[PDB]
Formats: structure tokens, sequence, C-alpha cells
RNA sequence: UUCGGAUUGGGGUCUGCAACCCGACCCCAUGAAGCCGGAAUCGCUAGUAAUCGCGGAUCAGCCAUGCCGCGGUGAAUACG
RNA sequence: CGCGGGGUGGAGCAGCCCGGUAGCUCGUCGGGCUCAUAACCCGAAGGUCGUCGGUUCAAAUCCGGCCCCCGCAACCA
RNA sequence: GCCCGGAUAGCUCAGUCGGUAGAGCAGGGGAUUAAAAUCCCCGUGUCCUUGGUUCGAUUCCGAGUCCGGGCACCA
RNA sequence: GCUGACUGGGGCCUGUAGAGCACUGAUAGGGCUAGGGGGCCCACCAGCCUACCAAACCCUGUCAAACUCCGAAGGGUCCCA
RNA sequence: UCGCCUCCUAAAAGGUAACGGAGGCGCCCAAAGGUCCCCUCAGGCGGGACGGAAAUCCGCCGGAGAGCGCAAGGGUAGAAGGGGGCCUGACUGCGAGGCCUGCAAGCCGAGCAGGGGCGAAAGCCGGGCCUAGUGAACCGGUGGUCCCGUGUGGAAGGGCCA
RNA sequence: AAUCCCCCGUGCCCAUAGCGGCGUGGAACCACCCGUUCCCAUUCCGAACACGGAAGUGAAACGCGCCAGCGCCGAUGGUACUGGGCGGGCGACCGCCUGGGAGAGUAGGUCGGUGCGGGGGA
């Protein structure tokens, strides 16, 4: 309807966003980044699950990489 | 018309292989000639190269193929590569390609 | 009266009358202009009360250029007391040193008498002003 | 057949006059003739899959080709038409099989054009290729009249290597494109 | 062309108010076309036959002797 | 329109969705069983 | 439709001072509606009804298919 | 303000539910029967579906705003 | 989940000792001196679906599709 | 049992303040122009004039929680002190 | 009005209230799924019989404004969009390590083994571009199975898996 | 063999590489090109993809240059806002300190740069 309140609901926040930063360490599995669309793309040694979800494929470190109109990217460095 | 079909399955198939992250064997066909050169990205580098060019040899353009396969295989596998990933680029897999491929078992391989 | 046709969203949120008019300000298209000192809400009612005191106080000549316009929609509850928001029933924001109205072809001595009539019916302070170098080129 | 006399005609005195006409340092740049493309628009068989494999028989008689089928891009209410169904058969003809038949596109069908006085001089397309269509089929050599069942016309688009409709013009005149001037 | 469905589109010859056009190379070999226009008559080789515009003409001529 | 599939042995199966008119049909795929390894399985009950 | 000839294009003929409005007629072309007519409704009992042609008055000519007449052929049906 | 129903040929009412198709009585128009009118019979015309927006391939139909209509409610104070 | 009853041309439907299909208001045609009724004629309706039973199946066996009443159950 | 709040250095994350108008919308003045509002000459396709309607487009000039070509201060987190 | 999803409020990490502003879900798809191969939009201008603002065709221009089953957002043509061939991984046995989080839940997940699919391969494949399409436990139904079986053998009834 | 130059691949920065105009290149690379027998192709078409070729052409495409009309990039100075610290105003809001400091815009910039490998000249 209008008036007495048509509105009221909302969804529960998804707690989205960045996990592990650069130069973070990291083990096999660990999730780095959890997003909606493909706002970053796997890198060097990192999955993305269904859910567009970047993991860690192997121990080592994390680095970020802005390549232009490439978008954006996550790597783990080994040394693992 | 922007960026074109040619283009694209360029791209295409080069994505999908370098994720993998073997060695890459690049494979160019000019009508006149087919060269292949084996990648290694990360390092942006080329490692072992083959063509018919370089090889001069002519004839039967499938059949000079299969000879510069054997001519990359040979001298890759003196370097110690053996595992790589099949190119291929912007051809279908058939004929000139597929013959410098099948000529590049005997030497390193899975192709 | 004056009003968008059109809009995106019917209601929307207060916000602040914090700063400066950050654009507008310089006297774009006539000769003498009248410039807000103050912030404020001014109504489409008040607008069009200052530019009939204007097109009244010339012959029904001159010209009259407004450039401020109420977009901003203005909710009221009836007597009631709190549930939903609403409803109604517009405003233009208008921040310090703002150019509104601003007239053209007349003289000056009309359009200052008339300025000064056209600020009578506004909210808060105001200032004449002419024009100049200051106002640049563009 | 690699013979097929108007590609002839082209090559031995059509070309030479262009050359002499607009004049041109290559031999590419003089204007090449590319793709006949013939297509029937039906929405007349829509709702009727059957009457359509007859139209692309006709089609094919007098084309040498198979047209492929056009099928409804998107869904218009107004007339019909659920996005899936067929509209039209459109063939494709080049490289010979265009030629031989242009060849018999002029010195047969239009001649029994009822009326005719020639070919529109404005539907060149301004960069330089010409269309133009016709309302029955039976004005073809191919097509025995006893064949019809119901006349369907079509659309023609020659396309061309030339960059400007002049000479697109000159090209076509010269092969013997009767114009109404 | 994909063997199978088709035209078969072999050397023909064909007929008109004309002679034979020898280029022919169509399906259905031996074809009789009624009449064309080029072949010169109607229209193209500009016969003209039994033209036309008498009727402004007319009204003039057999009128201011009678 | 909750789905249930047996193969042709030991009657345990694995479970489906489709909700639908169509496919009405017997409903059958090729798929892994506990049972030895890849039969038949066909819908039922 | 070799049915039917309305309409229209062109070409002429005659009367008449004169055929645009408004004439009749001949020829070429054009060939429309029309496949026995809703509710309803008219005439006719015998040489009648149907059907077929012919003359006259008026009148330069004629919109006559009208009217007033002439004969040719020639039914059906009346319990009541 | 609040909840519920409504707005369609001139009149009264269906169709909305379940997307594609707008029907019924009366009136109106033309013919008929009658000396004439009514009754009666044979034919016809007539609505964009309050409105503005949206959804869809398609909106009287589904959704939102606004405008009128009818009803219910407005209690302890 | 049940059992059963109802499903027929255009509508209602009425009809199983199985070998053939049917009737009224409708529709149309025809008569009826004013306009109903009443007379006389014609409509695959593949009689609720599929496989099965023998010559034969609206009507007989295996599953069913749909509908009702009165029962059931419902963590 | 030195890892703590706080602090220094370094990396990465972000889309607020401010501002902007490239998107979505709104929007003042002018220009140029589709369709027409039809003044009408038509009542043949025509068909011109518009101090009214008008898309887009150019020029000037603005506005936005659910607009962003941009974007600080700060904030979060990890390493080393 | 009550659970779930999208946006804003939300003060550039996460999170964050109000009878604050706006919308959606309670499904759907045996192809709308897996893979290999191919293809690239909408719009505008010009040309083209019946074709009209739009059916189909031809040309040029058009980096994405289209499409992605449905709301919104994010994403996306270097495909996630459109067509086709083979197919059923919308597998079974598990699951390093994490996201989230008061609990219980929710979520992503490489990798190994069995047997497969598509591919020359590299490889991908444990449904669908993603985020809603859902309901602890207790009672019971139905299919299987080894487990228990009240002196013993069976049966009754349970358990366990679905 | 290094060095340089041209081509061909193939990476990287991610428009200062773009659009448009102009010019230039075929020996060699490359392309278009010749053909459709064969492998393989087209919901029709050897267009594309594919093969067997080598007569011609740098027309298209591609490469290399040069033009600043567009596009893209873009200071310095000054403001806005602001961490932290203080004031003022009934209010709306405003000012000072110290530290950080845009966006628009102005000046300019730009018709790319570069790694590995080949082929050819040096
Ligand atoms: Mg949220
Ligand atoms: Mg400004
Ligand atoms: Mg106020
Ligand atoms: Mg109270
Ligand atoms: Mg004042
Ligand atoms: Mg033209
Ligand atoms: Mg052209
Ligand atoms: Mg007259
Ligand atoms: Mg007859
Ligand atoms: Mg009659
Ligand atoms: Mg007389
Ligand atoms: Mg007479
Ligand atoms: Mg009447
Ligand atoms: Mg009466
Ligand atoms: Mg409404
Ligand atoms: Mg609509
Ligand atoms: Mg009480
Ligand atoms: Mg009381
Ligand atoms: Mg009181
Ligand atoms: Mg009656
Ligand atoms: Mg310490
Ligand atoms: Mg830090
Ligand atoms: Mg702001
Ligand atoms: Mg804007
Ligand atoms: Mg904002
Ligand atoms: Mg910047
Ligand atoms: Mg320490
Ligand atoms: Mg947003
Ligand atoms: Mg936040
Ligand atoms: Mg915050
Ligand atoms: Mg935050
Ligand atoms: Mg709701
Ligand atoms: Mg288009
Ligand atoms: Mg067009
Ligand atoms: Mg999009
Ligand atoms: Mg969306
Ligand atoms: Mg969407
Ligand atoms: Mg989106
Ligand atoms: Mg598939
Ligand atoms: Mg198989
Ligand atoms: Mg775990
Ligand atoms: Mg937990
Ligand atoms: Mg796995
Ligand atoms: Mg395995
Ligand atoms: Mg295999
Ligand atoms: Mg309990
Ligand atoms: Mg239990
Ligand atoms: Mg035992
Ligand atoms: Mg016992
Ligand atoms: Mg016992
Ligand atoms: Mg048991
Ligand atoms: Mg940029
Ligand atoms: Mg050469
Ligand atoms: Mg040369
Ligand atoms: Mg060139
Ligand atoms: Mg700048
Ligand atoms: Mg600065
Ligand atoms: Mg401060
Ligand atoms: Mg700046
Ligand atoms: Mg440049
Ligand atoms: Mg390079
Ligand atoms: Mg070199």
């Amino acid at each position: 309807a209008l008036a007495s309140t048509r509105n009221g609901r909302d969804s529960q926040a998804k707690r989205l966003g960045v996990k592990r930063y650069e130069g973070q360490v990291v083990r096999a599995g660990n999730i780095l980044v959890r997003q909606r669309g493909t706002r970053f793309k796997p890198g060097k040694n990192v999955g993305m699950g269904r859910d567009f979800t970047l993991f860690a494929l192997v121990d080592g470190v994390v680095e970020f990489q802005d390549r232009g109109r490439l978008g954006r990217y996550v790597h783990v460095r080994p040394l693992a | 018309a922007r960026l074109t079909a040619y283009e694209r399955r360029k791209f295409r198939v080069r994505n999908r292989i370098k994720r993998t992250g073997r060695l890459r064997l690049s494979v160019f066909r000019s009508l006149k000639h087919i060269y292949a050169q084996i990648i290694d990205d990360e390092k942006g580098v080329t490692l072992v190269s083959a063509s018919s060019l370089a090889l001069k040899l002519k004839g039967n353009k499938t059949e000079v193929a299969r000879q510069v396969g054997r001519a990359l295989a040979e001298k890759a596998l003196a370097l110690g590569i053996k595992q790589v990933a099949f190119d291929r680029g912007p051809y279908k897999y058939h004929g000139r390609v597929k013959a410098l491929a099948e000529g590049a078992r005997e030497g390193g391989l899975e192709f | 009266m004056l009003m968008p046709r059109r809009m995106k969203y019917r209601k929307q949120q207060r916000g602040r009358l914090k700063g400066a008019t950050k654009g507008g300000d310089y006297v774009a298209f006539g000769d003498y202009g009248l410039v807000a000192l103050e912030p404020a809400w001014i109504t489409a009612q008040q607008i069009e009360a200052a530019r009939v005191a204007m097109v009244r106080h010339f012959r029904r000549g001159g010209k009259i250029f407004i450039r401020i316009f109420p977009d901003k929609p203005y909710t009221k509850k009836p007597l009631e007391v709190r549930m939903g928001k609403g409803k109604g029933n517009y405003v233009a924001v208008v921040k310090p040193g703002r150019v509104m109205f601003e007239v053209a072809g007349v003289t000056e001595e009309q359009a200052m008498e008339a300025l000064r009539i056209a600020g009578h019916k506004l909210p808060i302070k105001t200032k004449i002003v002419r024009r100049d170098a200051y106002d640049e080129a563009q | 057949p690699l013979d097929v006399a108007l590609k002839r005609k082209y090559y031995e005195e059509v070309r030479p006059e262009l050359i002499r006409r607009f004049g041109y340092q290559n031999v590419w740049e003089v204007p090449r003739l590319e793709k006949v493309v013939i297509n029937q628009g039906l929405g007349e068989a829509k709702e009727d899959a059957r009457i359509l494999e007859k139209a692309a028989q006709e089609l094919a008689l007098i084309t040498g080709q198979k047209p492929a089928v056009t099928r409804a891009k998107k869904s218009i209410s107004n007339f019909k038409l659920r996005k899936g169904m067929p509209i039209g058969l459109r063939v494709t003809l080049r490289r010979d099989r265009m030629w031989i038949f242009l060849e018999k596109l002029l010195n047969v069908a239009l001649p029994r054009i009822r009326d005719f006085r020639g070919l529109n001089p404005n539907s060149f397309d301004g960069r330089g290729n010409y269309n133009l269509g016709l309302r029955e089929q039976l004005i073809f050599p191919e097509i025995t009249y006893d064949m019809v069942d119901a006349l369907r016309g079509m659309d023609i688009a020659v396309v061309t290597t030339a960059e400007t409709d002049e000479e697109a013009r000159a090209l076509l005149e010269l092969l013997g494109f009767p114009f109404r001037k | 062309m994909k063997e199978g469905i088709h035209p078969k589109l072999v050397p023909a010859r064909i007929i008109c108010g004309c002679g034979n056009v020898i280029e022919t190379y169509s399906t259905k070999p031996e074809i009789y076309v009624e009449v064309c226009s080029k072949c010169h008559p109607f229209y193209t080789g500009q016969q003209r036959f039994v033209d036309t515009e008498g009727r402004v003409e007319r009204f003039q001529r057999r009128y201011g002797d009678s | 329109l909750l789905l249930e599939c047996t193969e042709c042995k030991r009657r345990n199966y694995a479970t489906e969705k489709n909700k639908r008119n169509t496919p009405n049909k017997l409903e059958l795929r090729k798929y892994c069983p506990w049972c030895r390894k890849h039969t038949v399985h066909r819908e039922v009950k």
C-alpha cells in the first residue's frame, strides 16, 4: 500500500570485502577476497569459487596487482 | 567494428592455456610459412624456436610442418623441457597446425 | 507553480545547509543580480512571489532569469504523531553567494528598485550586484 | 563452370571503361563486384511452416543454391510473430554462381516484368551498393508458372567494392543494368 | 558447396523473341522465355513503339479547320 | 515434483528434481551407484 | 462465363443559332454490382397471367424503360 | 487520516481474478406492419475501459501514483 | 490416503444380457394464418484416456485424468 | 611470558567530506532541427511560415540519500620497531 | 508488521537503529546443465516487393548503454551473452585450509581414491554469472541394508542408509 | 657473435599508445591473391574456417611516419573538505591554530614506450 508503512524491509549484511591484504601470510585454502562480481580476478596461485570467491591455492604471501583495463588482480607468492 | 573475430578467438584460447601455467608452445602460421615458439610467461621470455623459414624447407606445407615440430622437440628436449601446452593460437587444430604438433612428440609432449 | 515533472524518488532526506553556494554565484545572464547572504530552503511559492513582484514592477517589460529551481520535495505530517513519513506537500536549497533571479534590459534604477522588492519576499538576507570582469567570460 | 559470358564482359570491356573513366593507379582499386544476397521476407508463411519449403525449392531452382532460413530476432505483437519462428529464406551467392544468376536476371527476368520502364536509380545506398525488389517470382526462366501456388517476391543486395555511388552506378550500367535514368 | 541438397546447374541453351542466349549455365537446361526487352523489343534498344503523348497533341489539330 | 530413481538391482538409488510436465517420460539418465560402478538409473515411485 | 452490360477512356454521327452544365445514336476499349433477393408485399380466373415484337400521340431532337394501343405464341389453378 | 469495494458505448450492468477475445438488457439510427402512433418484426451504428506512469511480445485485465464514488470505522478520553 | 459415484454431439445428458448407437431444448432446412408451440428432415458425438480380450466393442482386465459426498490422517 | 593500548615507518583495502555532470534522473536561458500543435493553400501526393508542442544535437547555466568521469582528511589490517 | 534477497540510510574496512525511503522471494530449467568448437550486442544513418515506429535482407558507423529465466546490485563480449556436436560431474567415498559467526546454522574450498564425460591436449566437470526460491527437533510413512532380536531358532519391533 | 636499423612473432606498461587527415612500404617477411583435387568447411555461401598453391598487388588489411580538429594525460599556484587543538552564533551555521589537502579549471603534454625470440640488413 501507500501510507501505514509499505516499506520496512532490508536483508542481512553479507560481510563482503577483502579478507587478506598485501603481504599477509596465508595458507592453502585461505579465502582472500569475498565479492559479488569479478571485482578482483584470480591471480597467480589463486582460485575462484562459484560465488566469485578468491582463495589462496598455495601457502605464501598475497600481492595485489592493478592492470588497468585488465582489472585488479590478487596473487599468492610462494616461498610457501 | 572493433576488435575482430580473429583477435577474440586469439585471446580466448591463449587465456585458457595461460592459466594452467605450463611452458607455452605457440604456433604462428603464414600462408607461406609456419613457425613455432616455446615461451615461459612471467619472465616474458622465449626459450626454443623453430621455423620453416630458418630451416629453409619446402613443398607440401603440412609435411613441412611435421618437420618443424620434430625440429622443435629435438632442440627443446635438449634443454630438459618435456611437458608443455599447445597454444594453437587462432588456428583450428587440424592440418598444418595439427601436423606440427603431432611432429612435436618424439620429444616433449601430450599432443 | 514550479516543480519537477518526472521524479525518480518521491521523498528525500533533509540533509544539511552547510557551506558556500558551490556554483551559480557569478552572474551569467543579465545586467544586475540578487545574491544570497544566508542558507535557506527557498520555496516554490516564495520564488514565484519574487518573480511576480518584479514583472509587476516593470511594465510587463524587461527580462527576468530566476536561475534557482525547487527540485527538493518537502514533506509534512497532518496533526498526527509518528508512523511512516510523508506527505506532499517543493524547495530549492540556497547557500550563501548564489545568484537567484538576475534581471536584464532595464534601467539600473529600475532593476535595483525591483530587485529590492524581490528580496523582501525572501526568507534570507540579500545583496544586489552589477556585473564584471570578475564574472569573467567563458 | 568458370566461363560465364557476363563474367567475361566485365573483364574485357567493363574494367577498362572504368579505368578510362575514373582512372586508377591500381588494379585492385577498380571496382569488383562481390555478393549478390537474395532475401525473401515471408510473414506469409508464419503459422504455416509447410508453405516455406516450397519457396526455398523455388529459390534453389533459380539460384542453384538452397537458401537458409532466417528466424525472428525479437518478438513483435502487432503481426503475430513469436520470437521463434521462420520469417523467410535468405541465400548468399558469390563468385561464378553469382554471375550466372545476374546474367539470367539482366537478359531474361527484368524484361519479363509487367511495365518496366527500368531500374530505379536512387536505390544506390550512398556507400555504393545497390538494392532492388521484385513483386512476383514467375519472371524467372526456371519458374514454370504452374508451380506457383502463391506469389512471393524478394529483396536483392548488390554489394560492390566501389567506395561511392557514382562509380557503383557506372559499374552496373556498363554491365547492362537498365536504369530509369 | 555442401554435397547433397542441390539443383544441378548444368550448361543450357535458352530462347526468346531473339535468338539463343548461349550463356545459360543454369538449372534445368533448354528453357523458353516469353519475350525479353533487351534483345531490343519493348523498351531497351528503345523502340518507343505504339508511342504515347498524342492526347494534348490531338485536341488542337482536327480542330480549327472544320 | 520430487524425483526418486532406482537402477536395476539392490533398490537404494539417488535423488532429483523435476517439478514439471516435461520431461514427462521414463526420465532415465546414466549415474554412479554405491552398488558396483556407473549403471543406467531409471526413475520410479 | 460467349452470363450481365453499369461505369469510364478515346474516336465519330445527326438535330439544332447552340448539345459545358443537360441531348440521342455508332464504333473501339473498359467491363461494375449481380449466382433469385430480410421483415414484408403486388398482379392475374382464359385467349387471361406470363413471355415476344409492332404502331401512334407529344415531337427539331430527346433522356420513352413512360403512356395509349396492336397483334404473335400461350399456361396453372379455384376444395371451399 | 485509517481499512474494503468501485470508475467500460447515451442508461443500467457483465468482462478484470486466469494477459491476447470487450458482451447483455434498454435506448439511438434505417426499413417494415397500421389510416396514424405505440406495441411487434427485419437490419444497423455506437465504448478506449477515470487518469498518469510501469511491467510484458502483448494490459479493460498485473503493479504504483493521483483524481472522483460508495460503504465501514473513528474506542477507553 | 481411500473407497466409491459422476464423467457423451453444442449443452443437459437417458442407455452394459458386449455383436448396431441413442432423445428433448438448441443450430440449420421445410411446412404453420399474426410473430411461439406443434409437425417432418440432416449433424463421429471418434461417447473419460491409454495398453490388453475374442468376430466386435460407449459399455471387459492392468494404469489412470477429472469431479463429488462421507470418511480418513496431518511431526 | 613481551606479545598490550597508544605511537613511528612501510605496504595493501575503501568510495564518505568536497566536487563533478561522463551514466541515471531532474533542470534555467538561447540556437538549430525531426513529428505536429494545423494558419490552412489543399481538401492530388503537395505545402510553406511559426514570439505554441519537440525529441535528440550545440551554446551558456545548475541540482541529486537510493547519480559518479573524480575524490581528500581519516579509518581498517598485516610486517618491522 | 513478523522469515528471506537487492539498494539507500551506513559517517570511503566490517558492523550499525527507527511504525526511516524504495523494490523483490516462497520459484524456475533435461536444457536455462557438462565440455569442445564457433559466433558478438543495443542503438543510429543509408538502401530494399508485399513490410508500417518496428518481421526479414545489405552497407557503413556503434566499447558496450544489449544480453545474462524474474527484483535490485555488483559483474560481464579477452564472456558470464548467441549457435552447434558429443554427452549427465544436477556422480559416489572424503575433505587440507578458511569466510562468517553467542549457539546452532549458513558459505567457499584446493586436494586424494573409485568409476565416468567432453577435449588432440593443457584441462575442465561434485548443476545454473552471483547474492532470495526456505524450516531445528520430536512423531511417523516408504525403499534398502549388513546391525539388535528379551531361555534358543525364527518372527514382532527397532537401529543404520536413503 | 654485441651494437644499430627494418620486418615477423610474442610479452609488458594499460589511451601520452586512441579517432580523423595525410604520406609511405612488397626484395624480404606479411597480407590480400590463384584455385577447390585432397584433409576440412558453410543452419545458404571456400565469405569464414580448411587444404594444394605462387602468376599479380601493396587497392584492403598490417607496419612505419608526420599533423594537436576531436579524444586521452595534466602541473604550479589558490580554494573546498579535513585528523588533531581552540573559539563564535538563538539558530541555520561561522571563524582561528597546527598538520594533511582535492575536484573543476589554467599552463602545458601527447599521434606511444618497451622485453624476450627469430628473419634480414649492420
Ligand atoms: Mg545490505
Ligand atoms: Mg560550475
Ligand atoms: Mg520552510
Ligand atoms: Mg498518542
Ligand atoms: Mg529579506
Ligand atoms: Mg541514393
Ligand atoms: Mg561498397
Ligand atoms: Mg448539360
Ligand atoms: Mg451460375
Ligand atoms: Mg425482387
Ligand atoms: Mg418523337
Ligand atoms: Mg414502343
Ligand atoms: Mg424505428
Ligand atoms: Mg410504429
Ligand atoms: Mg490506476
Ligand atoms: Mg503498455
Ligand atoms: Mg470498552
Ligand atoms: Mg464512554
Ligand atoms: Mg484535552
Ligand atoms: Mg421466438
Ligand atoms: Mg616489547
Ligand atoms: Mg597503515
Ligand atoms: Mg554532496
Ligand atoms: Mg547528468
Ligand atoms: Mg553522494
Ligand atoms: Mg585525477
Ligand atoms: Mg614490539
Ligand atoms: Mg549504489
Ligand atoms: Mg559501510
Ligand atoms: Mg565507517
Ligand atoms: Mg564501514
Ligand atoms: Mg512484499
Ligand atoms: Mg542494427
Ligand atoms: Mg533502415
Ligand atoms: Mg548491463
Ligand atoms: Mg541486475
Ligand atoms: Mg536484472
Ligand atoms: Mg546489474
Ligand atoms: Mg551444448
Ligand atoms: Mg557415447
Ligand atoms: Mg574445515
Ligand atoms: Mg559455527
Ligand atoms: Mg574439487
Ligand atoms: Mg579418478
Ligand atoms: Mg579421451
Ligand atoms: Mg515436543
Ligand atoms: Mg523415526
Ligand atoms: Mg542373529
Ligand atoms: Mg521369549
Ligand atoms: Mg528369542
Ligand atoms: Mg524389520
Ligand atoms: Mg582513461
Ligand atoms: Mg611480393
Ligand atoms: Mg614488385
Ligand atoms: Mg595500403
Ligand atoms: Mg585536470
Ligand atoms: Mg595543488
Ligand atoms: Mg577541525
Ligand atoms: Mg588537480
Ligand atoms: Mg595521439
Ligand atoms: Mg613489441
Ligand atoms: Mg636480429
